[PDB]
């Protein structure tokens, strides 16, 4: 988020880069879930406020913080 | 080793200086267990005669009178 | 079909209720403390009954300690268990020296059929209105209904406080008005006994039927005993009226024989678990394999039951037979009656008659004329009323002749017939084709039954009143719940079934079409921003380091005086550990030991160990792939798909199992190669040897060989003469076919040991090298040399050892040399027990610290630990590897067989044991040990060092000891010399030692 | 084939009588295996 | 399996174990078989796993416990896994060929940390939490490669 | 064992069928099981004995003899006999030769300590405070011949041969026949250092306060097969060069 | 079968049970198959079953009564299966 998402314009520089960080957050959920669940990041639209969408994933999989 | 030298002289036409070298490539590339049939022992030496060929650079009626004399 | 299944040696007795009472009570205790069972659950009552039913002095001493040493301050669930407990102790004492009881206390369910919006048919058994107890169920059964018309409230605490319903379990409730007087005149109950009228029909008798229902009312309040009742029961497999009867029998301390068609480990375990939950004090359960379709098994079975324990039988004498075995025949109309129906007719009738015939012969034999056997016949009310049952109805209706034959033959003093007309019984609580319509029949004003209710009904025909009645005249019990009075039942049933299939099928099609209309009118923007994303889990394999608690919680555990009191240089502490063995690692073995099944992470490690899957990072057929991949086909495998793809294969090729020859250099215990010396009676046909080899024959044989140069070749001829010795191979068939082997595909390569090493070192060294690495990883020590930041090179020791060592290298230097096979010249150094430790030092540690290798046979690991500790306290080593390691080979397998130490596998198979259930410690039937292979390793340190390095600390090695026994003439006999660890003096034991009190000891410091 | 209940405390005089009651005269399995191995191992070439 | 039960029962009798407080047996060889020299190392691994979980695994092949073993009031022989509120200590007993008994007591590691200061403990905790991450890094790297 | 005539066996293929010989029923089925097609076995209907025809392609083992270059060893003097110390034949004909050297060494060591009756120790010290911390580099090596070579040759070998092989049994027999301690037993394997390791294990056992007394030492036998294997490592002096 | 009480039911009674019941059913089964084969649906065969009035009332008949009483299921099965247009049952309770 620090390197691909731009605070001034409050948007991702490139949408292929948003895709990149979404694909990564999906892999956190795959790695840290015990059981087949529905994803917390359904649409990559949700990433457009990206600190809220990071907390959402690392609340539900707090092992990933550590 | 009499029959293994005599098979390399009739099948491939190798004399007793090259028959030595074919048996030395058959020692480095020794089989894991006893070869079952005489056909496997020949298939083996046919492979080791064409592997001697690679290293050095070499490119390629009366068994009834016997079977009586065995009986006698 | 007619093949013999029964052997006496396959009979499994379960009788150890004294042990299963204590296990059941502890299992309830922790279930209540971890809030799995609450004070509202009925299972805490059900479970209480089964602990009362097994009450003895030991079990009260046990419950007193476990319940009078719970700190109720520690949480709300610790208050619950102490309140419940105190009660359960008070009950158990009241009922000590009182016969145990079948008392079912489960919530009686009804059937419920639901069809959703999309036309999916759901079946769910559903708590009834006004029937929340079995007391109530007997009232409901007595009243009958509107269609059965021929032309009382004891308050409890179920489902609010089960600790109060526990208090009321011994209190034997007496009632004035029985439920005989509830039965309204001009109405037939749902459960009723019949009476034969002189015309020869059977009619509802009101007065017999009262007696039955009054016994059933009391069974429900007080409960029934079956103490001293001996029972044969057939077709009592899992999910049957058979099996809910079995529970009830055992629950009243019956002694039951139970026959299974399909005898297996999976079944012998089902039965172990019923007996260990239900078998009350004095109960016993024998499980025999059995074919009821075999004449010769029926003859055998009753011979085994009646025969003396001395001639290998039981010594019993049956007080009830319950022959409920059946094969199901469906879609067999009268044109299709063939072998299956002819064979079924033998199970369900002629061999029933032959089994009752048999008990009459064995009872007469011994002049037993006053101890008859109640035969409970499973009758149908419906003979040919459905069809497509094959010879089922012809089978059932012919059992109705036994009611007459009892008066007309010579067997009434051995047998008593009690025909149960068993009605509509809802198979399981899932979708049986019959279940979905149960709800529909019930609307007629009729009753269907759970199997627990139909069990209850039939256990009422074993009460001492209807037993006393059976012994006068035969007893016909009608446990059909008014289905006689629904008319044209076949068509009525088939209406109901039509109208659910229609209503579903229609509503499934009208659903699918209204979701293709919508999809055409509104496209794939209304049905695509809707279909959600799912997340299949991957396998995060964890090291399972221990949970460190916040310091404030840690001071609560230990006494306050302990701070500053111990010298931690002189506390020893396990810092990591690992193993290679039949279930892989310490990680995977724990998942099998504790849980019996593998996790997603266990399947992946096992799959990885056995080389079923391999990692891939690059291009798979053009595509870029990063994941696991089948090691053979290189095809991509997901973690969720590992269990499906590979579990079966992992479980077949792990554990105790048949010895796999490819693992032991083609050792096949069925074909064990020996050589017999024979004398050449007549001269052999010459063969050619080298010069060298011929002189070697001449040197050995002398006169008795002739060797002659062949002058062309230089090769020699070798004539073995008359009187020469030869060795001709033969093959023993050996009776030890099973061993605990490392899982098939385990390979030191997958850990990353080089072929230089593998093709040099003995197999046992590879188990050790992997165990030492995987033990430093458990201690968070990825680079051994990191130790030498903290500790001098001379202060890491190895105090591990083997019982026998490099056993494959002894084959090399005794057998293989003798056979002039090629054997490495340094084979002798690999044999030595002190070399596995050499290779660990030579390839990992590079310590110049102690090496003290023990040999302790089967105790070498605990000796290792002892040598290890005393090495650390001596101040010779700060760190020490400690463990043991041993390989299974052909020759030890054999030598343990000759000592009769190991289980003979052919005896094991006679008893119908699978290789899994062949190691059974503490068991009645245990008959020798199971040879296995592998290594264990622990790392031990000073606690001082462990806290400085910040390595995990898995435990404290408080004590470790070794002891010889006494004068004897038997090296393999175990003894008691380890008792000397409890040696203390008790002459002067009136006042306390102040040295034991830690407070004193701290004041002195 | 026969084995009394406690042979290990019973003298070989009294065992010999309990077997003889049910003993045909033939050499059985164990002592036909040991005469075969005496002759196989401890007799010369030809001598069966 | 009688000789071992008998010595455990006589240690426990002589040290005034509370009547009604039997030690729980575990018989891990039901699952692994007897690897003679390795026997006690697997028993020890198993005991540290029991210690740090308070899960006592059951002899799943204990069909029927020998009537001879009910005379041993101070031992329980469980057939199922018992998940407890905690285990403080575990005995490990190994009998060998050649008159070669052994015992080890393993005490739960939370008894160590009562002997040290809050500063020292908090320092150690940090140091280990770091190690365990590093070790995981290493484990998964070495596993796939 | 004559190192000038060291007995091996070479596998050869029967190029032509052998002259039949008589076996028992049992032994013939054992030949048939091993050889399959390549043997024929036929009941002789008079005797009951079977004929055994080893066919062309069957395997045989023909003995040969290596002449070995290690002819010399430091052996116990000729005529040494455990009988002369007063060990019973029950024991001699049961236990491995190396155990006899140990039993004599432990008696003759208590005599050096003026301890003629081992039990005298238990006037001063508890039964649990006498240890044995002695050990061998290889152990009952004659018993390994029994369980690898002699079994293979279907020679008669005692059924308990495996218990005599173990390095921890010489100490078992010392406890079983003399000491009757219930004190430590910590048997080392140290190859050629096992004695000094023994002493170390011994000392640390006494300072730990586990044992007040400890037997400490080492013991090892010379047999054919170790002689040979040390020759292949070129550890031992070649006697023909010498 | 005479003097065959329930302790003495053996091969003779098991074989009789096949003559007097299972093979009766197999013979009516057979005529249904041969009649259906040829689409004969209007020319049924009256089966006259010899019934007893006395099932177990004398004894020592072996499986005789178990044989006879099981023919009384054909009266129900005629309404419940697919063979009523080929067969018609006419059970005769033949007396003394
Ligand atoms: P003895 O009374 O020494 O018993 C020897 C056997 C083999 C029975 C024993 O050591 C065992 N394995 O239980």
């Amino acid at each position: 988020v620090e390197l691909m998402f731009i605070r001034s314009t409050n948007s991702w520089f490139d949408v292929t880069w948003r895709t990149f960080t979404g694909d990564f957050l999906r892999r956190v959920e795959e790695r840290f879930t015990k059981s087949k669940t529905l994803s917390l990041i359904q649409s990559y639209s949700l990433l457009d406020k990206p600190d809220e969408a990071i907390e959402k994933v690392f609340n539900a999989y707090p092992a990933a913080r550590e | 080793i009499t029959v293994a030298r005599k098979y390399l002289q009739t099948r491939w036409g190798l004399p007793s200086g090259r028959q030595d070298g074919v048996l030395l490539v058959a020692l480095s590339n020794e089989p894991a267990a006893r070869l079952g049939s005489e056909a496997d022992a020949k298939a083996f030496l046919d492979s080791m005669a064409q592997k001697y060929a690679s290293i050095v650079g070499v490119d390629l009626l009366e068994e009834i009178t016997k079977d009586h004399k065995v009986l006698a | 079909g007619v093949a013999t299944s029964f052997s006496r040696k396959k009979a499994r007795t379960f009788d150890s209720s004294w042990n299963w009472a204590k296990q059941s009570l502890l299992s309830l205790y922790f279930e209540i403390i971890h809030g799995v069972l609450k004070n509202v659950d009925r299972e805490v009552v059900s479970e209480a009954i089964n602990i009362m039913n097994r009450s003895n002095d030991a079990l009260i001493k046990f419950m007193e300690y476990h319940i009078s040493n719970t700190d109720e301050t520690k949480g709300e669930n610790y208050q619950l268990v102490k309140t419940l407990g105190e009660q359960l102790i008070e009950n158990c004492k009241q009922v000590l020296d009182v016969d145990p009881v079948y008392k079912d206390v489960a919530k009686p369910t009804g059937p419920k059929t639901a069809i959703d919006k999309n036309g999916n048919i759901t079946y769910s058994e559903e708590p009834r209105e006004k029937v929340r107890k079995l007391s109530q169920y007997v009232q409901e059964m007595a009243l009958g209904g509107p269609i059965t018309k021929e032309s009382m409230d004891v308050e409890d605490a179920l489902d609010k406080d089960s600790t109060k319903e526990v208090a009321s379990l011994p209190n034997k409730s007496t009632i004035s008005k029985t439920v005989s007087s509830t039965i309204p005149r001009e109405t037939i109950p749902f459960l009723h006994l019949r009476k034969k009228t002189p015309a020869g029909d059977w009619k509802y008798d009101r007065q017999l039927s009262s007696l039955f229902l009054d016994g059933l009312e009391k069974a429900a309040f007080n409960g029934v005993t079956f103490k001293d009742k001996y029972v044969l029961i057939t077709g009592a497999g899992k999910g049957s009226i058979g099996a809910e009867v079995l529970q009830g029998l055992l629950q009243g301390g019956a002694k039951v024989v139970v026959t299974t068609s399909r005898f297996s480990k999976q079944v012998t375990d089902y039965y172990q678990s019923i007996y260990a939950k239900y078998g009350a004090k004095g109960s016993t359960l024998i499980v025999v394999p059995f074919n009821q379709g075999s004449k010769q098994d029926v003859e055998a079975l009753i011979e085994f039951i009646y025969d003396t324990e001395k001639n290998g039988g039981l010594g019993w004498d049956l007080d009830a037979i319950i022959p409920f075995a059946a094969i199901p025949e469906q879609g067999i109309e009268l044109e299709h009656i063939d072998s299956k129906s002819e064979f079924a007719h033998r199970i369900m009738l002629t061999n029933i008659l032959r089994m009752m015939g048999c008990v009459k012969k064995q009872k007469s034999a011994r002049g037993i004329e006053t101890r008859p056997a109640q035969v409970i016949l499973p009758m149908s009310p419906n003979h040919g009323t459905f069809g497509g049952d094959g010879m089922y109805s012809e089978s059932k209706l012919s059992l109705e002749t036994l009611f007459n034959r009892w008066h007309s033959e010579s067997w009434a003093n051995q047998l008593t017939v009690c025909g149960a007309i068993i009605g509509w019984t809802r198979g399981t609580g899932l979708m049986s084709a019959n279940n979905i319509i149960a709800e529909g029949i019930e609307k007629m004003g009729v009753r269907t039954f759970s199997q627990k209710e139909m069990a209850f009904n039939l256990l009422g025909l074993l009460t001492p009143e209807v037993v006393e009645l059976c012994q006068k005249s035969p007893v016909m019990a009608d446990l059909n719940g008014g289905l006689q009075f629904v008319p044209e039942l076949k068509e009525f049933t088939a209406k109901l079934r039509k109208e659910l299939v229609e209503t579903s099928e229609v509503r499934k099609a009208v659903s699918i079409e209204t979701a293709l209309e919508h999809k055409v009118v509104n496209g794939n923007s209304a049905d695509a921003a809707y279909a959600q994303v799912e997340i299949q889990p991957r396998a995060n394999i964890q090291l399972d380091f221990p949970e460190l608690k916040p310091y404030k919680q840690v001071k609560q555990i230990a006494p306050a005086e302990l701070e500053g009191l111990l010298d931690l240089e002189r506390v020893i502490v396990v810092t990591g550990f690992a193993e290679v063995g039949p279930w892989g690692s310490a990680r995977t073995r724990w998942e099998m030991e504790a849980f019996g099944e593998f996790s997603l992470e266990g399947c992946v490690e096992m799959a990885w160990i056995m080389g079923f899957i391999s990692y891939h990072n690059g291009n798979l057929k053009g595509r870029p792939y990063t994941g696991w991949v089948d090691s053979k086909t290189k095809e991509p495998v997901d973690d969720k798909d590992v269990k499906a793809k590979y579990e079966t294969s992992i479980l077949e090729h792990s554990g105790i199992r048949l010895i796999e020859p490819e693992l032991f250099n083609g050792y096949n215990p069925e074909k064990k190669e020996m050589i017999q010396e024979v004398i050449v009676e007549e001269d052999l046909e010459p063969f050619e040897a080298s010069k060298e080899t011929a002189e070697q024959f001449k040197h050995q044989h002398g006169d008795k060989v002739d060797i002659f140069e062949i002058p062309e070749t230089g090769e020699y001829s070798v004539k073995l003469l008359k009187g020469a010795t030869l060795y001709i191979p033969k093959a023993l068939r050996f009776d030890r076919l099973v061993a605990g082997q490392i899982p098939t595909g385990w390979n030191a390569k997958t850990y990353g040991i080089s072929d230089d090493i593998i093709s040099q070192v003995d197999p046992i060294t590879l188990f050790v090298l992997v165990s030492v690495v995987e033990a430093f990883i458990a201690s968070g020590i990825t680079d051994p040399y990191e130790m030498y930041k903290y500790v001098h090179v001379s202060e890491v020791g190895n105090c591990s050892g083997s019982g026998m060592g490099g056993v494959s290298a002894l084959r090399g230097m005794f057998k293989d040399r003798f056979k002039d096979e090629p054997v490495q010249n340094d084979i002798l150094q690999e044999s030595f027990i002190n070399t596995m430790s050499a290779w660990v030092n030579m390839l990992l540690i590079s310590s110049s610290g102690p090496i003290k290798t023990p040999v302790g046979a089967c105790a070498t690991s605990v000796e290792s630990v002892d040598i290890g500790v005393e090495t650390i306290l001596s101040g010779k080593a700060r760190i020490c590897i400690v463990g043991g390691y041993d390989d299974f080979q052909e020759e030890g397998s054999f030598e343990f067989g000759n000592m009769k130490a190991t289980s003979n596998t052919l005896e094991e198979f006679e008893h119908g044991r699978t290789p899994a259930e062949m190691s059974r410690p503490a068991t009645t039937t245990r008959n020798g040990f199971m040879e296995a292979q592998g290594a264990g390793i622990q790392i031990i340190m000073q606690a001082d060092l462990a806290l400085k390095m910040g390595v995990p600390i898995y435990g404290i090695v408080a004590m470790a000891a070794t002891a010889t026994d006494k004068i004897g003439r038997s090296v393999p006999a175990p003894g008691k010399g380890i008792l000397t660890t409890a040696r203390e003096h008790h002459s002067s034991v009136k006042y306390a030692s102040p040295n034991l009190n830690m407070k004193y000891r701290k004041r002195q410091l | 084939g026969t084995t009394p209940e406690k042979p290990e405390e019973t003298p070989l005089e009294e065992l010999a009588e309990t077997f003889q009651d049910t003993f045909s005269g033939a050499l059985g399995k164990q002592s036909s295996s040991l005469l075969s191995r005496l002759i196989s191992s401890k007799m010369p070439g030809g001598f069966t | 399996d009688k000789n071992e039960s008998a010595t455990i029962n006589e240690m426990m009798k002589h040290l005034g174990r509370s009547e009604g407080n039997p030690v729980i047996g575990v018989f891990q060889k039901f699952l692994t078989g007897h690897p003679k020299g390795a026997a006690g190392a697997w028993m020890m691994n198993g005991a540290l796993q029991i210690l740090n979980s308070g899960i006592i695994p059951g002899n799943r092949n204990a069909d029927n416990v020998d009537k001879i073993l009910e005379q041993f009031e101070y031992v329980l022989y469980p057939s199922k896994t018992l998940k407890t509120d905690g285990v403080r200590a575990v005995s490990i007993t190994s009998f060998g060929f050649g008159q070669k008994g052994g015992q080890a007591i393993v005490v739960h590691p939370d008894y160590l940390y009562g002997a040290i200061t809050e500063d020292r403990y908090n320092e150690y905790v940090a140091k280990v939490s770091a190690r365990e991450k590093s070790a995981y890094k290493f484990f998964h790297n070495g596993m796939i490669y």
